[PDB]
């Protein structure tokens, strides 16, 4: 149960 | 970030029945590894290669499996190929140990 | 009672050879219930738990923000490597996401990075800061705090993460509940004036096992040498202890295998011999 992929953003 | 392999069946080892060889291999780093399960020094055919992950300290963990049938007088044994380990280690499987 | 959810995410240069080289894998307290390829492009469900009790919809909305993923570590694999001026050969991108459901019922957010092996960048819950562990990872940190990231992140791992997971244990309570009994082989070699004696434990659930050698009747703890509780392609487990002993007393050593399963420790011996 996964959110946001812009908090994978380096 | 050497990785530490060891060589194991899924079932206790019987003469004429169906088996799954295992070969796990965890804490090493680059993550490109080559692990290949062999008989008689020949590659097994259906590996199982699943999957890349990591533990709490970065450090990568791979199982390959395929289905065999153990033979007496035949050896089986696990091939591993990685840029930190120069020279390929190889870990032979005892039905007996 | 202890709950745990793991979100393992590794973006890769060098696969290498007819490999994925972005990888997404999501476990529930151990056992695998999702998984992401690079070439597949889909997440789909492990275990039968979980099929069962979740909609396509749901697996559909997974798969496209895994994918968005994907893309966004693509780039941090390229933004990373100009960071620390370097042309390209073995690098990797770690990713840790998930909570921690305590015995009392208290919240344990994580959110981890990591570049070739090394920690990069960590979210701070009790700060609402993200360190910086490495001086190129002082660009992260800046580009977190213009825009909103602390306070989404927050709101996610206190309550997306804990209200989900929740129903993960309801959904496989029949599944992580369950006890599987391991097959105990007990060997012996002889080398060089040496009784080498084996025990080997197979297929098991759960992963803790405490197994240990007993030389009359008395743990010898320092002596027994362990390789570790490896997994089977199953998701069950096995584990093996070695020990080294004097060529004809092979019989007063025995092997006491430590389990849920059973409901008081297992005593075996080579001639008895093992199971049962």
């Amino acid at each position: 149960t996964a959110g946001q992929e812009d908090y994978d953003r380096l | 970030l050497t990785p530490k392999v060891q060589v194991y069946s899924r079932f206790p080892a019987s003469a004429g029945t169906k088996n799954v060889l295992n070969c796990f291999a965890a804490g090493f780093h680059p993550p490109k590894i080559s692990i290949t399960l062999m008989k008689d020094g020949v590659p097994m055919e259906g590996a199982q290669y699943s999957d890349m992950s990591f533990n709490d300290d970065w450090t990568f963990q791979r199982l390959v499996h395929a289905d065999f049938t153990p033979s007496s007088g035949s050896t089986y044994a696990c091939k591993v190929e990685h840029e930190t380990l120069k020279e390929p280690q190889v870990y032979k499987w005892d039905p007996e140990f | 009672e202890l709950h745990t959810l793991r979100y393992i995410r590794t973006a890769m240069t060098d696969p290498g050879p007819g490999l994925p080289w972005f990888v997404d894998v999501g476990y529930v307290d151990g056992e695998l219930f999702m998984h992401y390829n690079s070439t597949a492009r889909r997440a789909v469900p492990r275990t039968e738990w979980i099929a069962a009790n979740t909609d396509q919809q749901y697996w559909d909305r997974e798969t496209q923000i895994v994918q968005g993923s994907e893309q966004i570590n693509r780039e941090n694999l390229d933004i990373l490597r100009r960071r620390y001026n370097q042309t390209g050969g073995s690098h990797t991108v770690q990713w840790m996401s998930g909570c921690d459901i305590l015995e009392d019922g208290t919240i344990r957010g994580y959110h981890q990075a990591a570049y070739d092996g090394r920690d990069f960048v960590a979210f701070d819950k009790g700060t609402m800061t993200l360190t910086a562990a490495v001086p190129e990872a002082v660009p992260t940190k800046r580009k977190w705090e213009e825009g909103g990231y602390a306070e989404g992140l927050k709101q996610y791992l206190e309550e997306t993460c804990v209200e989900w997971l929740r129903r993960y244990v309801e959904y496989g309570k029949a599944e992580l509940g369950r006890r599987e009994r391991p097959e105990v082989r007990v060997w012996g070699k002889e080398a060089d004036g040496i009784l080498t004696l084996s025990c080997r434990a197979h297929g098991f659930y759960p992963r803790p096992i405490v197994v240990s050698w007993l030389k009359d009747g008395a743990v010898r703890g320092q002596d027994a040498q362990s390789g570790g509780i490896v997994p089977n392609g199953d998701g069950t487990y096995h584990t093996w202890v070695t020990i080294d002993a004097q060529p004809g007393d092979g019989d007063k050593y025995q092997c006491r295998v430590e389990h849920a399963s059973l409901p008081q420790p297992g005593l075996y011996s080579w001639r008895s011999g093992g199971g049962l």
